[PDB]
């Protein structure tokens, strides 16, 4: 039909519409199943520019391996869409849609309209969603808990040395600002990276840490007690909005205007220098200004003979960091200073590392807005623990918010295969293929698990499957012995919204790809 | 004929121009040929008889130097797995200074000797495990092997004897002198508070007649000369000034305005006789010699030359703040005469040639000054450059002995005993990581041989006899240079001693770039471009 | 050793040289002929 | 193999061939003021590409109007002009004894 009224086009009828989406899922899950569980591997990743990126989560992966497909971008933004909301799972959700594809395929390949199949998804997405929730556990959350569900989600994207570490400057993180009511806020946990020492040196300041200090030689580098002066106010030259000019005479007009135009600006600096001189009478205490604007070289002179440490230029984002850990008040003008606006800190030091400067923040009060600070020998080091610092911080925020979590070490997986076994015969006609179909596509957790480490892929789910039926308990798989262990006397435990958004979003993409009738390609071939 | 199709899935979905490897015949056993070709590059440069090596970059620009960070900087490298072990030689180097071939050979050694166990049978987990095992037993053991801290880092008896060694390994029959000269420096500048900054040395070079002619000079050298007329100053007082000497302007677009006659006529007189009060406001207060960083004005300039005033102008902007430390001055940022602080006293200051080139020299006669400046001198500009880089590494080896003055024995004697000790605690552990710490002890042979390779002896009688003496309890015996036959000579009595924060850093930083290559088992690589 | 033919001089292969008695016999010829136009 | 180290081009030697290939180098640098030292000395006469004619008997500007273009070479063209900045005479009798 298109081919008689565009010769150029490219079109796909009938069932090669069904061959093409098929095997395109199954191409990108035999590259993503390699990536599961804590024992899977690592991938290098190198670009056309020639840097080195080694990376073990299924969003980083899927952006950066070079791949050209109408089908495989589907699949690609369901994945983007999930580590935007829950932060974790993404490597899960490929693994699933291959597999329910494939599976869908056996019965369409025997004669069977893909629509039936459909029928089948619906009635077995209500009731696995009916049987999770009988099976979280609603918990205090303490803090003992929080470790075991902030280390679940790092020992799979680093070793057991360094999660070990990176559990405690996570976990105390979270709680340092939570407040009893309100959402858990981010955008104030700043991540400051530094390529020097070893990563074991990761440690979690309570205070902030900013990649700046001051641009005068004669200024202090070690205050033992100061009051934080946040503004936002310029102290640099400017001139008038309306176009103005000097109309001067004998050179000695010229003298009487040179200074006549700093005023101005010299007013705003001598706001602060009394302001400084009233609070710090005797030379005990410092004074530091952290600004928001530029300050001329002029204004660094005058401020540098009384020992006010300023620096310049701050991010935006800064000036709501410095008020809650401090406790001061981020004012734009200078008409209404008062020492009720005013900070505290207990040590503000400088730090170099070669060719850059850094200021440290610490001994606050009741800090609201800690910082992380990551150390490496590498680049890409820095870049692959900046992964799992965000990984980590979401499934602690995920694990407050809901007031319930879910076991993992594919225990649950099992248990939903065994349910929906039992509600196959209430459902008539020849929808009960879709039932059986969706039974089996759950089973790929406990399998790839199964075979990343090194066992039998049907020895060990018989075992499985052999318990939960004569003791109502959920057993997982283990990752040492292959044995059934029960995943919630261990420590494996896992995000109950994690599980549910994965459920609702593996579905709706399989149920419309099976429908999908010829793949047309009859537009312009490129913009122009 | 027939031609073999391309397999479904994800081979048919690549771009074009993109390669894959994975598994581990296509992977690992290829990466550790990439790295194990870099070992043999740079192991001719160690020790104190290694060859220079002549590079050029695509610039047309031409390298002699012995160092093993430099060789690898001026070297492209596009393989991915060889990547890293170099940016693991560049981390020692900004923490340590020395120690940049250290990594390359162990690195080679560790990556290689993991090639043959992975044949045998044991997992890529096995190997990685072993070896983590084996990196926190050195760290143990090593602190018991240290002997000979250092003193007194004030003397300047002692002090030449500590950098001697670091020097040797790359001016070999220079070592002598060259050593006075950065002993000479880096105690001239230490101040009380014992905290070492190494941009206080300063190095200029000046093409002359050999090298045993360079000396140190308290003060600063710069290759300018004297804008004014008077050159020479006994007992000066500078003045440093960062705006320029001229008139003040408007940063507004300004003009002026004459309307009448009369003030047309008294205009160009009334700038005149200002920059008159100006200039001798400045000259009522002592201060001889004033340095700008800005642009010199030429009325500014006759009145300069009335007063018997020296004008000198950088135009360097860091340059400008070093000359603040070294005579004790301020930089104004307006055109205003200093009060008390803000004047530089200097010993003396003039303008002088040297070899064809007129340089200016703040000489100091006090021994106490924050900045030292080396003057070298040479034949070739490659040849400058070259002990340009000695002289660096002697001054990093300062810098850790403030740290940590903790040193162990050198040339070998130190390897061969962590050979042992290693060796003996893996007979103890029965299983499979056994094979990989004795392998990992083996990786310090690597060190020795290439030190009786480089010499021109027989390699493997060196081991066979090292290994002997330090059973007996001998654990400072090395080897001997000066011999030719492959004899054995003591090290503390020799005086050939490292530092245990170089050897701490170049073990952790060697192992951690060796275990990141195992690990890695597919390479997604793009189209070059 | 094989001193294959490696290169001293930019663009070697584009530059000529007369050296010994020829170079000096080539002035002479090129001097005469200048001088014997002059002559009438 | 089919992942190379260095790029294609980078064109290495070594060894023994090496460095007898550098001292017939300053065989050719030597021998191009050979002829100017002495009270019965000749001067050469070299061409720029413009066509501009530089007549002289002294080799450090002999050997700063020749393009050379070899490393090992380079360094008997660098200490002719330390030898005529220092002392400014004996510059081809360096030249001849290195
Ligand atoms: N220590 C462990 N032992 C057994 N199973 C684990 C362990 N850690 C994680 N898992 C399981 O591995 C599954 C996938 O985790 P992972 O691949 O790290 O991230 P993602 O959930 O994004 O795929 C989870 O469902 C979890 O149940
Ligand atoms: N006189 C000497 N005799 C024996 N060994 C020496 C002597 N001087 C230096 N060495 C050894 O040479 C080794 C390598 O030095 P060098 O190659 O210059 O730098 P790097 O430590 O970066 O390899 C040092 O570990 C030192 O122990
Ligand atoms: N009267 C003389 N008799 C013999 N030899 C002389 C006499 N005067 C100078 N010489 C020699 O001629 C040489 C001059 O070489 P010259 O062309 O000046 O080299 P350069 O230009 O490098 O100095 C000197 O080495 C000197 O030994
Ligand atoms: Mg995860
Ligand atoms: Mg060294
Ligand atoms: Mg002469």
């Amino acid at each position: 039909a298109v081919k008689t009224l565009n010769p150029k086009a490219e079109v796909a009828r009938a069932q090669a519409a069904l061959a093409v989406n098929i095997s395109a899922a199954r191409g990108l899950q035999d590259v993503l199943r390699t990536n599961l569980g804590p024992k899977g591997t690592m991938k290098m990743l190198v670009s056309g520019a020639g840097d080195i990126k080694l990376t073990k989560d299924g969003n980083v992966l899927l952006h950066e391996m070079q791949i050209q497909h109408p089908t495989a971008s589907l699949i690609a933004k369901v994945a983007t869409a999930q580590d935007d909301i829950t932060g974790d799972g993404t490597t899960s959700n490929v693994l699933i849609i291959g597999e329910l594809l494939k599976q869908a395929d056996l019965y369409i390949s025997e004669g069977l309209h893909p629509r039936i199949i459909t029928e089948g998804f619906e009635a077995a997405k209500e009731k696995a969603l009916q049987f999770l929730e009988e099976v979280k556990v609603s918990r205090e959350m303490d803090r003992e808990t929080l470790i075991d569900v902030a280390r679940t989600s790092l020992r799979t994207k680093v070793h057991a040395e360094l999660a070990d570490v990176l559990t405690e400057a996570v976990v105390d993180s979270i709680l340092a600002i939570k407040k009893q009511d309100e959402p858990i806020d981010l955008f104030m946990i700043e991540i400051m990276e530094m390529k020097h020492k070893s990563e074991t040196d990761t440690s979690l300041i309570r205070g902030l840490v900013l990649d700046h200090g001051a641009r005068h030689p004669d200024m202090k580098k070690r205050v033992e007690d100061a009051y934080i002066l946040t503004c936002n106010v310029s102290l640099e030259y400017e001139k008038t909005e309306v176009n103005s000019g000097f109309f001067y005479k004998s050179a000695e007009e010229r003298e009487k205007l040179v200074k006549a135009e700093r005023k101005f600006i010299e007013d705003r600096v001598k706001k602060i220098i009394e302001l400084k001189r009233k609070v710090c009478g005797d030379s005990d205490k410092g004074f530091v200004v952290i600004n928001q604007k530029g300050i001329d070289p002029f204004s660094l002179d005058a401020l540098s003979k009384e020992g006010i440490v300023a620096l310049r230029r701050a991010k935006r984002r800064n000036m709501e960091r410095l008020t809650l850990a401090c406790g001061g008040v981020a004012l734009n003008s200078f008409d209404d200073l008062s020492p009720d606006c005013l900070g505290h800190a207990g040590l503000v030091y400088e730090y170099t590392l070669g060719e850059e400067k850094f200021t440290f923040i610490e001994k606050c009060n009741n800090p609201r807005s800690v910082t992380l600070l990551i150390k490496g020998p590498n680049k890409h080091t820095l870049t692959q623990i900046k992964d799992a610092v965000r990984d980590g911080l979401r499934a602690v925020k995920n694990a407050i918010d809901d007031g319930c979590v879910v076991p993992g070490a594919g225990a649950v997986e099992v248990a939903m295969a065994e349910a929906l076994i039992k509600h196959k015969p209430s459902v008539k006609g020849r929808a009960q293929l879709g039932v059986q179909a969706f039974a089996d596509a759950l089973l790929i957790i406990p399998k790839v698990l199964a075979q990343n480490s090194g066992f039998d892929l049907q020895e060990t789910l018989v075992k499985i499957q052999a318990e939960h039926s004569e003791s109502g308990q959920l057993v997982g798989v283990d990752l040492n012995t292959g044995e059934p262990m029960v995943a919630a006397e261990v420590g494996v435990w896992d995000n109950y919204c994690v599980k549910k958004q994965l459920l609702h979003s593996c579905t709706v993409i399989a149920t419309n790809i099976l429908l999908v009738d010829e793949i047309m390609r009859a537009g312009m071939s490129f913009l122009k | 004929a027939l031609h073999v199709p391309k397999a479904p899935g994800f081979a048919q979905m690549l771009k074009e121009g993109a390669k894959h490897f994975s598994g581990l015949e296509e992977a690992v056993y290829r990466n550790i040929q990439a790295c194990k070709e870099l070992a043999q590059t740079t192991r001719t440069a160690y020790g104190p008889n290694g060859m220079n090596k002549m590079v050029i970059n695509h610039l047309e620009k031409l390298f002699v130097t012995n160092d093993a960070a430099t060789i690898l900087r001026e070297l492209e490298v596009q393989h991915p797995a060889a990547k890293m072990i170099v940016m693991a030689s560049h981390m020692q180097e900004q923490e340590v200074g020395d120690g940049t071939n250290f990594v390359l050979v162990f690195a080679g050694a560790l990556l290689e000797l993991a090639e043959e166990l992975l044949r045998i049978g044991l997992s890529v987990s096995e190997v990685i495990e072993g070896y983590e095992i084996a990196c926190r037993k050195a760290h143990e053991i090593l602190p018991n092997l240290v002997c000979c801290s250092a003193k007194n880092l004030r003397d300047i008896d002692e002090v030449s004897s500590l950098l001697r060694t670091s020097i040797m390994s790359k001016q070999y029959g220079n070592e002598v002198f060259l050593a006075k000269l950065i002993a000479q420096a880096c105690v001239s500048i230490f101040p009380d508070s014992g905290h070492f900054n190494v941009d206080n040395i300063r190095v200029c070079k000046i093409l002359g007649s050999g090298i045993s002619s360079s000396s140190v000079l308290h003060g600063m050298v710069f290759k300018k000369e004297t804008e004014g007329d008077v050159t020479s100053v006994k007992d000066a007082k500078i003045a440093v000034y960062s705006c320029p000497f001229d008139g003040m302007i408007t940063e507004t677009k300004g003009t002026v305005l004459i309307k009448t006659a009369e003030e047309l006529m008294n205009f160009s007189k009334g700038e005149e006789n200002l920059m008159d009060a100006q200039v001798k406001a400045i000259a009522d207060t002592g201060a001889n010699v004033v340095v700008t960083g800005g642009k010199v004005a030429d009325m500014a300039l006759h009145y300069a030359n009335k007063y018997n005033i020296m004008l000198v102008r950088l135009n360097s902007k860091w340059d400008l703040r070093r000359l603040c430390k070294t005579v004790g001055a301020t930089a104004l940022p307006r055109l205003t005469p200093p009060v008390l602080e803000e004047m530089g006293h200097c010993d003396s200051v003039y303008l002088s040639e040297v070899g064809d080139t007129q340089v200016v020299v703040f000489k100091h006669e006090k021994e106490d000054g924050a900045i030292s400046t080396i003057v070298l001198r040479g034949s070739t500009d490659n040849l400058m450059d070259d002990i340009e880089r000695a002289v660096d590494d002697g001054v990093n080896t300062f810098k850790v002995l403030t740290r940590d003055k903790r040193l162990v024995p050198g040339g070998g004697a130190t390897e061969i005993e962590l050979a042992k000790q290693i060796t003996s605690y893996g007979e103890t552990c029965p299983g499979l990581e056994q094979y990989a710490i004795k392998k990992f002890a083996e990786a310090f042979e690597a060190i020795p041989r290439a030190l009786a390779e480089n010499s021109g002896v027989k390699a493997n009688e060196v081991i066979s006899k090292l290994y002997a003496v330090h059973q007996e309890g001998n654990k400072n015996v090395g080897l001997d240079i000066e011999a030719e036959v492959p004899a054995v000579k003591d090290m503390l009595e020799a005086g050939i001693l490292d530092t245990y924060l170089g050897k701490y850093w170049a073990i952790k930083l060697a192992t951690n770039a060796a275990v990141t290559v195992l690990r890695v088992d597919q390479i997604i690589m793009a189209k070059p471009a | 050793e094989y001193g294959r033919p490696f290169l001293i001089i930019k663009d070697q292969d584009r530059k000529s040289r007369l050296m010994g008695l020829e170079a000096l016999k080539s002035h002479i010829m090129a001097a005469k002929a200048v001088a014997n136009t002059m002559r009438t | 193999t089919p992942v190379i180290l260095l790029k294609e081009g980078t064109d290495s030697s070594q060894g023994i061939p090496q460095l007898v290939s550098n001292i017939s180098a300053c065989q050719v640098i030597a021998e191009a003021v050979r002829t100017t030292l002495g009270p019965r000395g000749m001067d050469k006469l070299i061409v720029d590409g413009r066509g501009k004619a530089t007549i002289s008997n002294d080799g450090a500007t002999i050997l700063k109007l020749l393009d050379v273009v070899h490393p090992a070479a380079k360094t008997l063209v660098d200490i002719a002009k330390s030898q005529d900045a220092e002392v400014g005479d004996g510059t081809t009798s360096v030249t001849l004894l290195a």
